[PDB]
């Protein structure tokens, strides 16, 4: 019956260490 | 007899000399000319390049 | 005419100036006609039908010849054609439970030999028959084979 | 398993025998095809002549 | 991979079959349905935090919709209004009959078929959270997880079903291939779970 | 080797096939896709240092794009603004529920499917770094690593696929060849890694 | 038209394949054949003795 | 055209196989002439197709009587062209292997 | 032996084949390429002393061009300007994070994929030396080492590839021959390494 | 990037102890 779900983590991107 | 199975890169290998037979249809005439044109162009591109 | 018009490289009379040629009176046609290698009638097309009933599917003799088996059901997977024509054709597959029944037809599909020469269908029945319908200038059929498996026993 | 039926055995139209048993290279119905040593090929068409009564 | 590439590959590796395209989709859905029914549950079927609100006087909490099993390294947590919480403890039902009528916040639970039971029967509305495994059709994601991570297992399973109908023998080869793929997937899951983890006795 | 030489060799060793050239490319891409899905991860799929910035009050950090696994001799490191850092410690989620509400810098983590969780919930923006394995298509390198280092494995695998569709029995032979190549590749990885390293108890 | 412009000095470069066309008139069939003959002769000459 | 390459009957006679591709390794000639000749090899995917020719090489019987080429196709044909005073051909054999199935 | 004798012998022992000469060269290069990819590295692939100069503030030193593995009885040595030096010590990366910011000459290192890391980050230009194994195409010698010392292994490998294409059965015989040759080569390397060496405990 | 190699030992031949 009453099960609800959590909204997703908004920040989403990792970056990089350049060569 | 109708035509050598052919595509843009057929080359002189796919030519049957006997294929344009005497009783063969006129409607296949256009195709035979074109097979010959493609073959000549590719041969020239191969050996002049 | 353009290249799309009818004819043969040799004007017809010249062909076989050595022998006669059948002439046909056709009732609804104003002029007499003669046979031609080309298959276009006057201009209109001619259809051909090739049908075999109750193909031999069963065991094979040690001599290498197949023989019919009337006691088990069979399941058909594919039909492979060996033809010389290049133009496309239709293939119908028929199935009957047993001898007393009548044939029921299913449309297998259309076979274009240059692209592929195989046809896939899954059916189980007591006996099988095949029909080929073509409307094309050239159609030569050399052989064909069937892949099948035995599927129990035949009841009615 | 596979079964291979080969034409060009010169059996032809056999509409009187039982279809179940006629041999490869034999058919039970159909028209506008004739059997040769090449297989089961298709017959030609008709042209017109100059004669007209 | 995606559905189109999956269908194309299944058709190609089955013998360059071209006539059948709908049966491939049917047995591709049935393959996922069959795989979800087996004992092994991959990591990508784990859900997110889900909360349930319940009325006072009902100890029975229905099971979540696609529940396959719960997640072991997880728990059912009671979230109190202030934001604090406690982790409820699982015991068998026989073991939890002493509690009938003792009064307070919920502290233990049992799973009996379709229901979770909170035996210290709450006298006021509550709220619990749980992490558990789910059938894919019921996850909230964008694409079936299976397509992305388990594509080669699926191909084999589908090919097996199809061939098995034809009664071909080749089917047992593709079942062995699928078994090997699942065996490798289990080891991959174990390796992913245990990475960068240090264990101390006591 | 490169893509052109790979295609030429695959065509040559499959029986001097000449008609097919596009299917070879298709099953060469699919071969890499299949190999990336298995349990064994070579050394050339290790990424570089990647940093993530996150807002206050969210403990969930999404997984990096091509994540396959976490580098064992690697760690998740918090980089404080001054340039100093601490290495965060992995535990299971059940084990990290005591911390809800205790306050401070992040100190531990859990991986639950698609999310890294920092349970000592930060009250200010943070920054973490990680080394992990990635799918190649997502690497920031010039040419597919696989082409350079594991070329033979690739050829055999491709041949199996192509042959299996034509139903030759040669396939099993090429699968055995690929298995031997992967077995040899596993040993090198260890040797490369364990070279010039001395181990002391305690 | 669908007939390439041509002159007695035409190289193999001039022909466009697809030119004899199903719709094209049959009266141009000889011309197309003759183009092919001029094109072929020049290369055997340029490349061979 | 379309040489018989396939299985062999228990009587010792070969028969054509139209359902599998084949791969050709070598051709060996039994001739009585001594002067050299050219050999062309043709291959077609299936019956509906046309033959396409490849130049295999030149055979000088005194030096050697074998010719090596690697090809895979549905069906094979061979052509021999000679300009010499004497040329007698007694037999020949082909070494081959089966290479899957024939599609088009 | 040399390339011409190798091609002649490969043609002779394959059945006195005469038509093919270019495929033999192609599969002779591919044979060396395949052998270099396996786990066993012979002694003749060891390079000479190579030195690297690097700027201050970069701890990452790229891997040498044909690096297969390092040489165990060797080390990375820091050469100071005066000509003196110290041998740097290898540890895993996790183990070398204490050092971030401690200051001085470099003392330890880690190999993470394509890079060597000097964690006691130098504040001035440095110079290091290393002995390692290399792919042959990148060694400085006159002729491929393989031709001189491993000629009979190579012949067998080439013959195997060629026959395998023809689908001949003989191929498995030549693979067994190549395996025996490599087995003998390993023992020869071990015997060469250990000659005139005395071992004392402690 | 910057790897360089050492020049070879110039003296190159061993001699012999005669029979």
């Amino acid at each position: 019956y009453d099960w609800g779900r959590p909204v997703k983590p908004v920040g989403s991107d990792w970056s990089t260490d350049t060569p | 007899m109708a035509l050598e199975t052919w595509d843009a890169n057929s080359t002189p290998a796919t030519l049957n000399t006997a294929w344009p037979e005497a009783t063969d249809p006129l409607n296949k005439g256009d195709d035979h000319i074109r097979l010959l044109k493609t073959v000549v162009v590719n041969f020239w591109n191969k050996v002049f390049d | 005419g353009g290249w799309e018009s009818t004819g043969l490289w040799q004007a017809d009379e010249d062909v076989a100036k050595y022998a006669p040629v059948l002439h046909y009176s056709f009732r609804d046609v104003p002029k007499l006609l003669a046979p031609t290698p080309q298959a276009l009638f006057i201009d209109e097309e001619i259809e051909a039908v090739w049908e075999r009933e109750d193909i031999v599917i069963g065991s094979i003799s040690r001599d290498g010849v197949p023989y019919q088996d009337y006691e088990r059901n069979k399941s058909v997977s594919s039909i492979s054609f060996d033809v010389d024509t290049t133009e496309p054709f239709d293939v119908y597959i028929g199935y009957k439970g047993s001898l007393e029944d009548s044939v029921e037809w299913e449309f297998a599909g259309t076979v274009n030999p240059m692209e592929d020469k195989r046809l896939f269908c899954l059916l189980t029945a007591g006996l099988f028959s095949m029909r080929i319908i073509s409307k094309a200038q050239t159609f030569i059929l050399r052989s064909y084979k069937i892949t099948y498996e035995f599927a129990g026993e035949m009841w009615s | 398993m596979e079964v291979t039926h080969k034409q060009f055995d010169l059996s032809g139209f056999l509409p009187d025998q039982a279809p179940d048993t006629l041999k490869s290279g034999a058919i039970s119905r159909g028209f506008n095809v004739k059997p040769t040593i090449l297989g089961w090929e298709k017959s030609g068409g008709f042209r017109e002549t100059n004669t007209a009564p | 991979m995606d559905k189109a590439t999956l269908v194309k590959t299944i058709a190609y590796r089955m013998g360059n079959v071209k006539g059948q395209d709908t049966a491939i989709d049917f047995e591709l859905a049935l393959s996922i349905e069959r795989l979800e029914g087996q004992e092994f549950v991959p990591w990508f079927l784990l859900s997110e935090n889900n909360f349930f609100e319940g009325t006072a006087q009902e100890n029975r909490i229905p099971v979540p919709r696609g529940f396959i099993r719960e997640y072991e390294e997880g728990s059912l947590y009671l979230r109190r209004v202030a934001g604090t919480g406690k982790c409820l403890i699982k015991k068998s039902q026989d073991q939890l009959l002493k509690y009938e009528g003792m009064t307070g916040e919920p502290s233990h639970y049992s799973l009996t078929n379709q229901y979770f039971r909170i035996y210290p029967v709450p006298q006021e509305d509550f709220k619990v959270e749980l992490l558990f495994y789910r059938k894919s059709s019921t996850l909230n994601v964008e694409d079936n997880p299976w397509y992305e991570y388990a594509a080669e297992l699926l191909v084999a399973e589908t090919i097996w079903a199809m061939l098995s109908a034809r009664r071909d023998k080749m089917a047992d080869y593709w079942k062995s291939v699928a078994a090997d793929q699942m065996r490798r997937l289990t080891i991959l899951d174990a390796e992913r779970r245990l990475a960068n983890q240090e264990i101390f006795m006591g």
